[PDB]
């Protein structure tokens, strides 16, 4: 994110972190439950791909952070990589996630939910804070 | 790429005037926010955009894309999860 | 689901 | 591939589709032998996706091709989704692609090749024919 | 979207000259082709980038990227399996 | 490898 600020420590906590075998942060994730991460399709995650929970500083050594393995890549069906549409994965979890004060749940909205324009919500991210 | 686990706020736009800035390549499964001095950027994707409804964030959008150099005056695309979540609910129950 | 155990200062 | 030309059915035998359990077109691949198959890391491919061997017309019902799947997702741990570098992913077939007079490998080169500007290649897939 | 198979010629690039339009987005990993009135698009990603050695195809790309509106006057980005082919080769012979 | 059973027309 650009222009961001830095968040409290584990005040987003379904805020995960996908990295690679190489430990390279390359997509992030949110945490729906336990045994489920909602990221998106075009991040080509794989079962070679690790699931971080409860991080907070990528370069922190004394985080107590759960790298969590996953079992299975389901890919919605109807994901167009030719336009980005419907840009949606679900990650199954081998070992489920251990909820905590820092290691928890988003909500899910209703198909029936409304959220007007001129709405102010938060992105939350690793993402370059530049270009 | 910050160790820093970053946040922003920033407004939820129409398609309407969404599509002003990005054409036809805003479809119904996509929801745009920022232009506002603020913006997601490369490493951000399949992290959450989030609402505050009844007292509880809502997971209400998926960082997709959008401009290449992540600008501030350009707004963000992502995944409207609530064209997703039938999806999402099906194969929770299923799995 | 959603709240946090540790608020978030926007 | 805008301005392409169509070209002889079955000429570029190492060209797969890569398609959703939706029958949906999202990537290509190459067939670097009947194991295996070499594409973008930014492709997202899951083994939930499959592989589609010897077709020329997506839309043709008379056509001989081999759906196999996908085993397992070898991503490059070099891959930078940050910046799409290293976008090469591997595919590790359950079922051994059948070589045919349509069916066959590409070459790949030695680290120690050289391939100069200037010199005219070819692309070939069922990408987008216009913007 | 072609249900018919294309193929097109287009001529390499070196980066440098390549790096003349994308910037300093071009690394090391990526070979630049086209920009010669043809171009790779959407759906093509994966897909080989072919030159004849010594009377054979050989995979020298891999569509990877490039013009968000495929415009046939600047170069597609594509993978360079060269620097690759060791870790392709190490990833076979483990598997 | 690299040598179709059928010739590419380009
Ligand atoms: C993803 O982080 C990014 C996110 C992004 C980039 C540029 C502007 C806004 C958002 N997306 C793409 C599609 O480049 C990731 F894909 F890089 F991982
Ligand atoms: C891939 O086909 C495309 C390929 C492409 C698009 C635009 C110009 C040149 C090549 N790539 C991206 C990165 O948009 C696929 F990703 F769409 F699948």
């Amino acid at each position: 994110i650009v222009n961001g600020e830095e968040a409290v420590p584990g005040s987003w906590p379904w805020q995960v972190s996908l990295q690679d075998k190489t430990g390279f942060h390359f997509c992030g994730g949110s945490l729906i439950n336990e045994n489920w991460v909602v990221t998106a399709a075009h991040c080509g995650v794989t079962t070679s791909d690790v699931v971080v929970a409860g991080e907070f500083d990528q370069g922190s050594s004394s985080e107590k952070i759960q790298k969590l393995k996953i079992a299975k890549v389901f890919k919605n069906s109807k994901y167009n990589s030719l336009t980005i549409n419907n840009d949606i994965t679900l990650l199954k979890l081998s070992t489920a996630a251990s909820f905590s004060q820092t290691v928890s749940a988003v909500c899910l909205p209703s198909a029936s939910d409304d959220f007007a324009a001129g709405t102010t919500c938060v992105t939350t991210g690793w993402g370059l804070t530049r270009y | 790429t910050p160790d820093r686990l970053q946040q922003a706020s920033l407004p939820l736009l129409s398609n309407t005037n969404c599509k002003k800035y990005w054409g036809t390549k805003i479809k119904d499964a996509m929801i745009c926010a920022g232009a506002s001095g603020v913006s997601s950027c490369m490493g951000d994707s399949g992290g959450p955009l989030v609402c505050k409804k009844n007292g509880a964030w809502t997971l209400v959008g998926i960082v997709s894309w959008g401009s290449s150099t992540c600008s501030t005056s350009t707004p963000g695309v992502y995944a409207r999860v609530t064209a997703l979540v039938n999806w999402v609910q099906q194969t929770l129950a299923a799995n | 689901c959603g709240v946090p155990a540790i608020q978030p200062v926007l």
